[PDB]
């Protein structure tokens, strides 16, 4: 129990350093409220005050989620609409040239983020969060696989995520040419990382409900293996 | 009949009484006049509820009697009935017939009875203007639930019909059919007080029962209170929530009872109210509200068989998508479900419409700009549901929820003309539901729990889960091979042994299947019989 409490610790401890760490960068604040940092510094702080307090007013929306995660803070509307305000910020520094330039950084934010999150669900929603982020991107240039490398590199396994995207391609009575896509470069990714899946059955898959795995679960059984991940 | 408060058996005489009062004129009046004055006198007994409500009664008749004028000039009103009547009302006449009524020689008691009910609405209505305006004033503005309830004589009453009422469409029809009860329900109509507007509400759904009753509660609102005054009802109500961030949800649960009663008990009519509470009804379900289950059932109801669900996924598929920040894995899809649907009767209302959708229908690229596209991650949720069901708490819930899930599988395996291949294709055959559905059997607690169904069977209504349970597994049998094959390939995580050794291997599915042959259900013992040659 004095382990429990010494891990708390750590967590929210981590948090004031990255909300410190923002605050150099941030230009919104000023040199002499300097006591924010010796405030941050000085001690813990309880996370209701680290979330109205600092994030709140500093917008650090990466920060707040962070946050949250550790609370267990389950509202998925809450979740989703700190969420959505993440978005809506990155949308606007952006200029439009960085299209490659913002994807980079945009990947950079969410995987970052991601890959604190990622473990649970509830701020981590992958199925609520996919078509999020394509539908964020999708004002911008594209390259199939861009939004779901993020998720892979974030720490999402190929197994967890092909699931889910399969049930967003078949449950969706619409045309997700995009997630034909994506999948399309998911499945090319995950068999050329592993060296279990590979080959000829394959280079055909332009994705469809034509699953090589989905003919290969047939016949064989649905046990893919353990859980594959990015290296 | 008074050396019975509770017992049931009160109801066998009820029929012998009603009748009786009924035919009052048969007495003689001296006999009439003696048990009138002898009734007045009774008003002693309090604790005999039943003695207040039948003494009610024959004054309810009594008033009517008197037409003939030789015994009315006699009588002074304030001093024979209404004083009376009023002590009746105050010692629970009221109550005792709603009980009557809730709690339902059948023929004998509902005739008798709706003549009982009638010939309160004509002969009665001073008392209940009386009553009306008493409980206006009454309250005002800690109330308990008691004290709420003390004064509520009017709007038992109006439960009074609600259960009389309700089914028996034959009676309803009576209300509607011509332009005094038509009076009653103009009359009830007016009576604003929010506990009686809600009462009202209820009354009125009873009475919209037929097919034929339904059309007419319909007219009744568009022409001859407004449909659209009930729509902005719940709009205003739905502010008030919002920007605030026991009496509401009583006013709107009713609300939602009686709209879901006739739209589901409707035609072309299902449009119109479409196009309108759908707007409204979707703001409501983003507000969290107890209610969100209860619109969504109502929703669906209003679901049309056409094309024109578009309106609807988009809802839906917005109302999930908003809040939920979705990566790109499958678990942060299954998340934005999860955050939203936070109770039991928010994903059962949820499973409602959606079955009502997935029939036949939805738009392509679904989701388009916010996440990655189509129908996929809502199977991926039912993972989260039917995975769980064998954790229910509650066997009536379980089977609440299961009943639904079955529908929808077995209603994707149709989703797509399997026959077209046996006997832009590669994208429709990426969008439909059948592939995701064929994914999920196959991802061995799913196929355990539809084959448990098989393995414990038999309460109708547990019946038909078992019945769907089988066709489904006869269905895909019959598809196995076309999913792998053909289905697969296009839209080519995994593949099939596993549910085999468990069909096949395991054994008891198989001898109850066996069983199931015999036991009369042709669709279980047909259904039965095709499985085992497909295993074969």
């Amino acid at each position: 129990e004095f382990l429990h409490e010494l891990e708390e610790k750590m967590e929210v401890a981590r948090i004031q350093l990255q909300i410190q760490e923002t605050l150099q960068r941030q230009y919104s604040h000023h040199s002499s409220v300097q006591d924010a940092v010796s405030q941050l510094d000085s001690e813990l702080m309880d996370i209701t005050k680290l979330y109205g307090e600092f994030a709140d007013p500093f917008k650090l929306a990466e920060c707040k989620l962070a946050i949250i995660h550790c609370a267990g803070y389950s509202d998925p509307i809450l979740v989703q609409t700190l969420w959505q305000d993440i978005i809506e910020k990155e949308l606007s520094d952006s200029v439009t040239l960085s299209s490659s330039d913002r994807m980079h950084a945009l990947s950079l934010k969410i995987v970052l983020l991601g890959k604190i999150y990622a473990g649970t669900p509830r701020f981590f929603p992958l199925d609520f969060i996919v078509q999020f982020l394509e539908q964020q991107v999708c004002t911008l240039n594209w390259d199939v696989g861009f939004v779901i490398q993020t998720m892979n590199e974030i720490g999402v396994p190929l197994p967890r995520l092909l699931e889910v995207y399969d049930q967003l391609f078949k449950s969706r009575d619409p045309k997700p040419l995009h997630l034909l896509d994506c999948i399309h470069v998911l499945l090319i990714r995950y068999v050329e990382n592993p060296s279990q899946v590979l080959n000829c059955e394959r280079r055909r898959f332009t994705n469809l409900c034509l699953d090589a795995v989905c003919g290969y679960l047939v016949e064989l059984q649905s046990m893919s293996s353990s859980v594959a991940v990015q290296a | 009949l008074e050396r019975v408060s509770l017992d049931a058996v009160n109801l066998a005489l009820l029929m012998a009484l009603l009748y009786c009062f009924d035919i009052s004129f048969i007495e003689q009046k001296q006999y009439i006049a003696t048990i009138h004055s002898r009734l007045q006198d009774s008003q002693l007994w309090k604790l005999p509820g039943l003695q207040a409500t039948v003494r009610l009664a024959w004054a309810l008749a009594l008033r009517g009697i008197s037409q003939l004028p030789d015994v009315t000039a006699l009588a002074e009103f304030t001093e024979a009935d209404e004083a009376m009547a009023e002590l009746a009302i105050a010692d629970n006449v009221f109550l005792f017939l709603m009980e009557s009524v809730v709690v339902s020689q059948e023929e004998f008691y509902i005739r008798r009875v709706h003549n009982l009910i009638t010939d309160f609405l004509a002969l009665m209505p001073m008392k209940v203007k009386q009553l009306r305006n008493r409980a206006d004033e009454d309250a005002r503005m800690m109330g308990n639930e008691p004290p709420i309830s003390l004064r509520r004589d009017l709007e038992h009453l109006m439960l009074l019909i609600g259960e009389l009422y309700k089914k028996n469409p034959e009676l309803a029809l009576e209300y509607w059919c011509p332009t005094v009860l038509s009076k009653f329900v103009r009359q009830m109509g007016d009576l604003l007080p929010p506990t009686i507007y809600i009462p009202y509400l209820k009354m009125l759904q009873g009475l919209a029962n037929g097919p034929q009753c339904a059309h007419y509660c319909f007219s009744l609102l568009k022409v001859n209170v407004s449909w659209e005054h009930f729509f902005h009802s719940l709009m205003l109500y739905h502010e008030h929530l919002r920007k605030d961030l026991q009496k509401e949800q009583d006013g709107l649960i009713a609300f939602l009872q009686l709209t879901s009663t006739i739209i589901t008990w409707s035609e072309n009519a299902r449009l119109a109210l479409c196009e309108t509470p759908v707007v409204v009804i979707l703001g409501l379900l983003q507000c969290s509200i107890p209610l969100k289950a209860e619109l969504l059932k109502t929703l669906a109801a209003f679901g049309k068989s056409p094309e024109i669900a578009a309106s609807l996924w988009q809802s839906l598929e917005y109302t999930i998508l908003q809040t939920v920040r979705i990566p790109s894995g499958i678990e942060v899809e299954l998340n934005e479900i999860e955050s939203r649907c936070e109770e039991y009767p928010l994903t059962r209302a949820f499973c409602q419409l959606i079955s009502t959708l997935v029939e036949s229908s939805f738009p392509s690229n679904l989701g388009a700009g916010l996440r990655p596209p189509g129908f996929d991650p809502y199977l991926q949720f039912l993972r989260d549901s039917v995975f769980r069901f064998r954790t229910r708490a509650r066997a009536a819930e379980k089977w609440e929820v299961a009943e639904v899930v079955l529908e929808v599988f077995y209603k994707l395996l149709r989703d797509y003309e399997p026959q077209l291949e046996d006997f832009g294709e590669e994208i429709i055959a990426y969008k439909p539901p059948g592939f995701s559905l064929m994914y999920h059997l196959l991802n061995e607690p799913m196929l355990e729990l539809a084959l448990s169904l098989l393995e414990e069977g038999v309460k109708k209504h547990l019946e038909k889960a078992v019945q769907h349970c089988l066709a489904l597994l006869n269905l895909t049998l019959q598809k196995e091979n076309l999913f792998m094959d053909l289905l697969r390939e296009s839209q080519l995580v995994c593949p099939l042994e596993q549910l085999l050794q468990g069909i096949n291997p395991k054994a008891d599915n198989v001898v109850n299947i066996a069983r199931y042959l015999y036991h009369g259900n042709p669709e279980l013992a047909f259904e039965s019989a095709k499985i085992l040659c497909c295993i074969s």
